[PDB]
Formats: C-alpha cells, sequence, structure tokens
C-alpha cells in the first residue's frame, strides 16, 4: 500500500500521529504522509481520526490541504495530504525583522476567509485555527490544515465539547462558558490570527482561561447588556470582573488603516451574532485591491 | 449557522442522496430480515438510553448499518457485531463522550470478544469508506424546527419520536429520504398538537408540499396509529419520559384529513 510511496524527512508530529514529507515513486507528487498508530488492544480508532478523516473527504477547496488518500492496515492508518512547504508562524518568525507586506497580508486573509466560508457551509468547525495550522507553498497559497478537533455541525447547533481552541486564539464566549458556540469561534480566531499577522505577536497571549478574558476586555472594554446581551448571564460571568474602557482600536493594532481596522472589529465583536460571518467579510472594501502576492520563500 | 441555514440544508439535501441504502438490499440478505432488523434497531435505542447518548447518534448508527448491509451479506449471529461497531463508530463521530470500547463489549453480554468489535469498527469504515458525515432525519427536523411560529417542544418532541419510530421499519421508510421523513414527521407532529399544517415556508425552503409528502405521510400516520402494537416498543417507553414531555402518551388524530 506503501509501496509507490518513500520517505523523505520527518516534519512534524501530533498525538497520535507522525507527519512526514514523502514523495510518491511513480508520479513524483510530493505528499505529507500522516501515520497514525492504531491500538486493537484499547480504544480502536482515535475519534480525532475519525472525524477529520471523514470531515475532510467532504472538503475539497483550494483553501483547505486536500486529503489526497487514506491508506489502511490492521495496525496502522496514513493520511496522505497536500504537500505545503511551510506553515504560517515560521513564515513570520523569518519575517520578524521587515514584517509581512500588506498586500500578501490582504491575501492570506481573503484566502482563509474562502477556505473557512467553505466549512461553514459545509457544517464543519475547525476549532483550531492558530498560524501553525496555517500551510502556505511558493505560489502564494495559504491553506487550512489540522482538521483533528473540527466537528459537524448541526443548525440550531447544541452543546459541544467545551475544551476548545488553544487559548490565545479562544473566543469570549467559549471562556465564558457558553452552553451553545458556533462557527463565531472559527472568525475570533481569524480576527486575532489577522492581527498577528499585522504586529508579528499575539493579540490577547493569555496563561489562563481568566487571564485571556482579562486580556481581552483591556482591550475591547469589559462587555455589558449593551455590547453583548445575555453576557451576564453567561455560566462563568462573575459581576466581580473589572471594567476596563474600550481603547481606541487604531491602538490595538497601530499600522492598520481605515478598512482593515473596520474589518478586524467586526472579526472581534463581542456578541457572536453581530461578529462577522466568514462569507459577509469576503466581500468587505479591505479587500477592494486584493491581489494574490506570491511572497519570496 | 443562521449565515449559512440555507448552504447548509441544500448541501444536506445534495449529501443524502449520495448516503441513501439500497431500498432492496433486505431481499438480497440471504440470512437476515427486515423483522431481525428490528430487533436490532430497537435493541440501540435501549442501548442509546442506557448510555443517554444524543438521539443524533442513534440515527448515524442506523445509517451506517443499512449502507453496510446494502453492500455487505451478513449471518444473523453477527447482525448485532456490526450494529454494535456502528454505534460504537456513531459515537465516536457524534458525542462529546463516547462510551469506552469495554462498555460496548459489555452491552452484548458476553457474546462477543473487543478484538471482534474492533476488527468490525475497522472493516465498517471500509466498507463506508470513511463517510460518516452522513445527514438524518434529526439534522433535518432540527431546521425544520425553526420555522415554528410559536416554538412548541411537544411538536418538536413528536416530531423526533415519529422520526425514530421510521428507524424500525426498513419496509416502507428505506424508500424514502431524511429529509423527507422529516417533512412528515414535522407536518404530524403539527398536525396532532395544534391542529396546524406543514407551514408555507418550509414549501419555499424545501419545495416539498403536503401533496409531494403524503405517500410518507400515509405510511407514517399508519406507523404511528399501530405503534402501541408493534413487536418493538423500547421507542414509546423512550418518548414517555419527561424529557421528551412525554409525547409518545399523545394520541395520534384518526384522520389527517388530505
Ligand atoms: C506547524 N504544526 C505542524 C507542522 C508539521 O506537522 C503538522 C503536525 C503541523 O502542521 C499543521 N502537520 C499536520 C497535522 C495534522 C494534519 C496534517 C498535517 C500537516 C500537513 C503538512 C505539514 C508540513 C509541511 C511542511 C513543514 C511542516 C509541516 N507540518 C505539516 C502537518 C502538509 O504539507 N500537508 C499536511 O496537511
Amino acid at each position: 500500500s506503501m509501496e509507490n510511496f518513500q520517505k523523505v524527512e520527518k516534519i512534524g508530529e501530533g498525538t497520535y500521529g507522525v507527519v512526514y514529507k514523502a514523495r510518491n515513486k511513480l508520479t513524483g507528487e510530493v505528499v505529507a504522509l500522516k501515520k497514525i498508530r492504531l491500538d486493537t488492544e484499547t480504544e480502536g480508532v482515535p475519534s480525532t481520526a475519525i472525524r477529520e478523516i471523514s470531515l475532510l473527504k467532504e472538503l475539497n477547496h483550494p483553501n483547505i490541504v486536500k486529503l489526497l488518500d487514506v491508506i489502511h492496515t490492521e495496525n496502522k492508518l496514513y493520511l496522505v495530504f497536500e504537500f505545503l512547504h511551510q506553515d504560517l508562524k515560521k513564515f513570520m518568525d523569518a519575517s520578524a525583522l521587515t514584517g509581512i507586506p500588506l498586500p500578501l497580508i490582504k491575501s492570506y486573509l481573503f484566502q482563509l476567509l474562502q477556505g473557512l466560508a467553505f466549512c461553514h457551509s459545509h457544517r464543519v468547525l475547525h476549532r483550531d485555527l492558530k498560524p501553525q495550522n496555517l500551510l502556505i507553498n511558493t505560489e502564494g497559497a495559504i491553506k487550512l490544515a489540522d482538521f483533528g478537533l473540527a466537528r459537524a455541525f448541526g443548525v440550531p447547533v447544541r452543546t459541544y465539547t467545551h475544551e476548545v481552541v488553544t487559548l490565545w486564539y479562544r473566543a469570549p464566549e467559549i471562556l465564558l462558558g457558553c452552553k451553545y458556540y458556533s462557527t463565531a469561534v472559527d472568525i475570533w480566531s481569524l480576527g486575532c490570527i489577522f492581527a498577528e499577522m499585522v504586529t508579528r505577536r499575539a493579540l490577547f497571549p493569555g496563561d489562563s482561561e481568566i487571564d485571556q478574558l482579562f486580556r481581552i476586555f483591556r482591550t475591547l472594554g469589559t462587555p455589558d447588556e449593551v455590547v453583548w446581551p445575555g453576557v451576564t448571564s453567561m455560566p462563568d460571568y462573575k459581576p466581580s470582573f473589572p471594567k476596563w474602557a474600550r481603547q481606541d482600536f487604531s491602538k490595538v493594532v497601530p499600522p492598520l488603516d481605515e478598512d482593515g481596522r473596520s474589518l478586524l472589529s467586526q472579526m472581534l465583536h463581542y456578541d457572536p451574532n453581530k461578529r462577522i460571518s466568514a462569507k459577509a467579510a469576503l466581500a468587505h472594501p479591505f479587500f477592494q485591491d486584493v491581489t494574490k502576492p506570491v511572497p519570496h520563500l | 449557522v443562521p449565515d449559512y441555514h440555507e448552504d447548509i440544508h441544500t448541501y444536506l439535501r445534495e449529501m443524502e442522496v449520495k448516503c441513501k441504502p439500497k431500498v432492496g438490499y433486505m431481499k438480497k440478505q440471504p440470512d437476515i430480515t427486515n423483522s431481525m432488523r428490528a430487533i436490532l434497531v430497537d435493541w440501540l435505542v435501549e442501548v442509546g438510553e442506557e448510555y443517554k447518548l444524543q438521539n443524533e447518534t442513534l440515527h448515524l448508527a442506523v445509517n451506517y448499518i443499512d449502507r453496510f448491509l446494502s453492500s455487505m451479506s451478513v449471518l444473523r449471529g453477527k447482525l448485532q457485531l456490526v450494529g454494535t461497531a456502528a454505534m460504537l463508530l456513531a459515537s465516536k463521530f457524534e458525542e462529546i463522550y463516547p462510551p469506552e470500547v469495554a462498555e460496548f463489549v459489555y452491552i452484548t453480554d458476553d457474546t462477543y470478544t473487543k478484538k471482534q468489535v474492533l476488527r468490525m469498527e475497522h472493516l465498517v469504515l471500509k466498507v463506508l469508506t470513511f463517510d460518516l458525515a452522513a445527514p438524518t432525519v434529526n439534522q433535518f427536523l432540527t431546521q425544520y424546527f425553526l420555522h415554528q411560529q410559536p416554538a412548541n417542544c411537544k411538536v418538536e418532541s413528536l416530531a423526533m419520536f415519529l422520526g425514530e419510530l421510521s428507524l424500525i421499519d426498513a419496509d416502507p421508510y428505506l424508500k424514502y429520504l431524511p429529509s423527507v421523513i422529516a417533512g412528515a414527521a414535522f407536518h404530524l407532529a403539527l398536525y396532532t398538537v395544534t391542529g396546524q399544517s406543514w407551514p408555507e415556508s418550509l414549501i419555499r425552503k424545501t419545495g416539498y408540499t403536503l401533496e409531494s409528502l403524503k405517500p410518507c405521510l400515509m405510511d407514517l400516520h399508519q406507523t404511528y396509529l399501530k405503534a402501541p402494537q408493534h413487536a418493538q416498543q423500547s421507542i414509546r417507553e423512550k418518548y414517555k419520559n419527561s424529557k421528551y414531555h412525554g409525547v409518545s402518551l399523545l394520541n395520534p388524530p384518526e384522520t389527517l384529513n388530505l
């Protein structure tokens, strides 16, 4: 099964899976192989793999890393993905002296919003958007990767796993333990990523849930019933939360122009219902001049 | 969500055609019958209540079984193994806290081993080619519920009940898509409780009219009337619970007046 693939080098690692760069000896195609370990005398195929695979075979889109094949074996599960050259964080660490030019940021954002709107219109929540999960190729494409934490949602959603999204990119409704969350959690993460692309530092780098929350509040102001009806009813809302004033938005991400600030503020709306949808954001004036600049790696 | 309600509805309508079991598959199974299938599903309903699983999990598991049995010929002594693997797969897909494998082994009262369940889990995944995100009556119902003028918890629970009932009887119900069964179940639930009818706004959403639903509605109406008399009773017992507003105690209408 694996006889047509030739491992080049280890590339990364998950909880179950090890990821290698590999090459198809017959077509020449370079691919990423995620080797998932299976145990008979335990739990079987991990639920993360059950979701990643079944959700990923439905999501064929130019800005979602494509699952090419699943290779079976009574011992192992091999996932064959399209190969991309780096992740967004590594690109940012190497752009750390000059920064990322605004044309590229606009292109990346616009591509991400496309991939994200494709997921949501196919009832999939990613639930772990962060720059390490966003892969970039030498053509200037950026794509969503690691659907390990994703899930198929229902239309009025119901309650799903609370332990969700890497802290820094986690939305306040999850932080405040709402009964229900939806597509708006992915948009919140992209907002954070949008900000981080601009400055090359995390917007809300907290250490705990409360720390994360307070950092959000001190930047966007503490929410009340006016800005977010129901906030004081949230399960982990406390009346003793400090009341910080909302900051001038031009101080949150200083290099951003009016349109960017406008768009960022719609992605970071407290109230999940008013937070912009990925679909709606595609038409934002921020993108009026978007090209696909093909960077320099 | 409400920016994607319609996108999602459209997409589920295309997917329900792809994930449809074959209608005539029981004819082709030498060793099993509709009647044995009914027994399995009713057991799965009890498993569902025993482990407090989502109704979604139940609907998925049955979808996996019908699709598996559409291509794989199975012996009667192995039917419940298929069913256990399906329900385990469904739980891993849909549950926040799936029961562990030992719990699935335990519920089959030492019939099979852990190694068997896990090998069946694998074979099921291969047979379905990992296509687990199947649309169910449940997923359509939940969308149709958004069109209630006043939202009525009795209408909703009764719709789910009738939806669940249709999982038991392959004979008629395999010939209808999840979106059509949901339509029939919503109208029947609406009518029973409030005297209301399939709302005009759902005609615009789905393109289905009372006329297009009538065949399924004819079958579901009968299934509702004869429910207390069916050999399988776990669903009726389940929907006696306050959690489902005891809707299985409500009386069916004697006519639909169509
Ligand atoms: C930055 N984090 C990791 C980097 C490294 O391994 C990880 C585990 C992570 O990438 C998302 N990883 C995955 C995890 C789960 C599913 C798919 C992938 C994947 C793909 C790729 C890469 C990759 C390419 C170049 C350098 C490091 C890389 N990593 C991955 C991948 C890839 O090219 N396609 C896969 O979807």
